């Protein structure tokens, strides 16, 4: 029906706190998602821009 | 609910969940058997009386 793309920068080894269910800074305070999530969690090293 | 989170938590409260569930199953299927063993009876005592 309709796709939500949410773009952000995340420090490296904090990034397995987006995915569902998962408790932890990011996750906690900055961005959760919710336990029945349904899409995909992309992600790629960006330290050069 | 105490002790682990909701995502935690879940997979017990799904096992307890089935469990009582198979047992109140158990308990109600009894129950039909026995009363049909009991109308049985009354049928019988009816046709005495």
């Amino acid at each position: 029906t309709n796709v939500y793309a949410d773009s952000f920068v995340i420090r490296g080894d904090e990034v397995r706190q987006i995915a569902p269910g998962q408790t932890g800074k990011i996750a906690d305070y900055n961005y959760k998602l919710p336990d029945d999530f349904t899409g995909c969690v992309i992600a790629w090293n960006s330290n050069n821009l | 609910l105490s002790r682990l989170d909701p995502p935690e938590a879940e997979v017990q409260i799904d096992r307890l969940i089935t469990g009582r569930l198979q047992s109140l199953q158990t308990y109600v299927t009894q129950q039909l058997i026995r009363a049909a063993e009991i109308r049985a009876s009354a049928n019988l005592a009816a046709t005495k009386m």
